[PDB]
């Protein structure tokens, strides 16, 4: 359920007009949705952390 | 760099420092004033004060309230001259 954890912060820039101008917090957003995209990109991308041995042997 | 509170930063400073002076005099502006209308004290009279609130009031203002006194220096001014001619 990751859309509701940048739900949150989506919902503040819709409010942030007394929000805006955050010099060090869209950075952060930027690290967490990096950390999620390289997160999917090793889920997908990667195979199985393992070995076929059942048969590649 | 990581997480952070920029909203929470609204401590150190309130928003609107012009805004807030501005407040600030409203405040003082329409606190210290009249429920409506309040503190009129009109009405005045002993020896000439009964012609002060009377016909210096502006609820005329029109141009017999100066005249009385002219009417009266007159009243006056003609004895001045039947006791000095």
């Amino acid at each position: 359920a990751k859309s509701a954890a940048n739900k949150l912060d989506w919902a503040k820039v819709i409010s942030s007009l007394r929000i805006t101008g955050s010099t060090a917090t869209q950075l952060s957003s930027f690290k967490k949705r990096n950390d999620e995209a390289r997160r999917q990109l090793l889920e997908l991308q990667s195979q199985p952390t393992e070995v076929d041995f059942s048969h590649y042997r | 760099v990581s997480t952070l509170i920029p909203p929470k930063v609204v401590s150190s400073k309130n928003i609107g420092s012009a805004p807030n002076a501005k407040r600030i005099a409203n405040v003082v502006h329409f606190y210290k004033s009249l429920p409506q209308g309040p503190a009129p004290a009109i009405k005045a009279n002993t020896r000439l004060a009964r012609y002060k609130a009377k016909y210096f009031d502006g609820d005329n203002a029109s141009g017999k309230p100066l005249w009385h006194f002219a009417l009266g220096i007159i009243a006056f001014g003609y004895s001045m001259e039947y006791y000095f001619h």
